[PDB]
Order: C-alpha cells, then sequence, then structure tokens
C-alpha cells in the first residue's frame, strides 16, 4: 500500500468492514440512510 | 370488507371501538358479540413477473413473485388466488428465495 509516500487508506476499501467499503464511504452511508426499501417481504411485523 | 383476522395486541380504550391507520382505513375493531379487539389486514398480495428466454428460443418460463417470502408463497391455493389458472407447478421445480 505504499504509493510514493501518499496515503490512500481512507478512500481504499477496508477488509475489516464486512462489506468492503472505504472509511469515508462508511461515513457517507451512515449519514444519508434516512430511508430504505425496508426489505420487509415477510410482513410478519404487521399483524 | 375482506381480510385475515387475528387477535389485536393494541391496547384499546373502553370508549374506543374503531382503530384507523395512517390512511384512516379501519385496521382494528371489537367483535359485537364479545368486545374482542381484532386487527384487520388485507389478504396476501404481490406482483408477479414472468421471465422468458423468448418464444422463438423456447417455451419454458420462470415466475418471480415480487416481494414475497418463499414459504409464505401460496401455491397450493389454485381455487382462491388471483391468476388462479397458474398452479406455477410446485416446489418440485427448485425454488430460490431472492432478495
Ligand atoms: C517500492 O516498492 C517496494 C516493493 O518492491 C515497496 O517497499 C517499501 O520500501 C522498502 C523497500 O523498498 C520496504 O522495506 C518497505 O517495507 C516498503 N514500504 C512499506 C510501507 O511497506 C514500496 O511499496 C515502494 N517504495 C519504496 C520506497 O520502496
Ligand atoms: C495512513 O493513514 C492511516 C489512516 O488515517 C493512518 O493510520 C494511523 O496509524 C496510527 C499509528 O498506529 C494510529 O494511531 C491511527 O489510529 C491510524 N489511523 C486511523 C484512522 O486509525 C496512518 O497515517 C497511515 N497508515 C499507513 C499504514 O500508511
Ligand atoms: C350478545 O352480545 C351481548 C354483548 O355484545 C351479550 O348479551 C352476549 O355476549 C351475547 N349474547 C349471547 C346470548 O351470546
Ligand atoms: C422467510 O421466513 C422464514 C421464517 O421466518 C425464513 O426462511 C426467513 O426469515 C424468511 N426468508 C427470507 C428473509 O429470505
Amino acid at each position: 500500500k505504499y504509493f510514493g509516500g501518499f496515503n490512500f487508506s481512507q478512500i481504499l476499501p477496508d477488509p475489516s468492514k464486512p462489506s468492503k467499503r472505504s472509511p469515508i464511504e462508511d461515513l457517507l452511508f451512515n449519514k444519508v440512510t434516512l430511508a430504505d426499501a425496508g426489505f420487509i417481504k415477510q410482513y410478519g411485523d404487521c399483524l | 370488507g375482506t381480510g385475515v383476522l387475528t387477535e389485536s395486541n393494541k391496547k384499546f380504550l373502553p370508549f374506543q371501538q374503531f382503530g384507523r391507520d395512517i390512511a384512516d382505513t379501519t385496521d382494528a375493531v371489537r367483535d359485537p358479540q364479545t368486545l374482542e379487539i381484532l386487527d384487520i389486514t388485507p389478504c396476501s398480495f404481490g406482483g408477479v413477473s414472468v421471465i422468458t428466454p423468448g418464444t422463438n428460443t423456447s417455451n419454458q418460463v420462470a415466475v418471480l413473485y415480487q416481494g414475497v417470502n418463499c414459504t409464505e408463497v401460496p401455491v397450493a391455493i389454485h381455487a382462491d388466488q388471483l391468476t388462479p389458472t397458474w398452479r406455477v407447478y410446485s416446489t418440485g421445480s427448485n425454488v430460490f428465495q431472492t432478495r
């Protein structure tokens, strides 16, 4: 990961994260995930 | 109305008889004979999409049930189901639960 002394850790994907993502990408995901499709096909929560 | 009826866990005040959702449709009600709060939910629905290689290539089809859990999918109910004429075969054709 050495590139002429330039650090790319933030933008590069992180193997530690279960979904390989940038630490910056991890931040961006958390802020804007106000709503989702819900993925509730079971609908067991209703009734 | 038409729907499936289960016992309603929502706490329901003595003067209260009807419950309404965000759309204000009646979702809970107390039985007349004995006051029993019962939640009303619509009977199972789901869009259906057909995947086909093309009539020129073949006649085999693949059916995707939009947004339905595979186990809750109704296949035995041929008589009471929209698009009833499809039995969509059965579990014998391998079924994959997709996202
Ligand atoms: C040059 O490429 C080499 C790989 O052949 C890398 O080696 C780094 O520098 C020395 C030897 O070149 C190693 O002992 C270091 O461990 C390496 N750096 C790091 C951060 O591990 C390196 O990527 C490139 N740069 C240099 C200056 O060698
Ligand atoms: C490149 O950037 C990373 C991430 O900013 C830095 O890693 C830091 O390393 C120190 C020393 O162990 C830790 O105390 C910090 O916590 C690390 N940063 C983070 C965000 O955890 C470091 O500047 C560079 N690392 C490499 C391997 O090049
Ligand atoms: C009829 O309903 C009323 C109250 O709703 C009450 O007399 C009783 O629960 C019912 N009567 C009989 C004979 O079951
Ligand atoms: C469907 O429901 C059953 C039991 O709740 C289970 O297979 C799983 O939770 C659901 N299937 C999914 C989410 O793909």
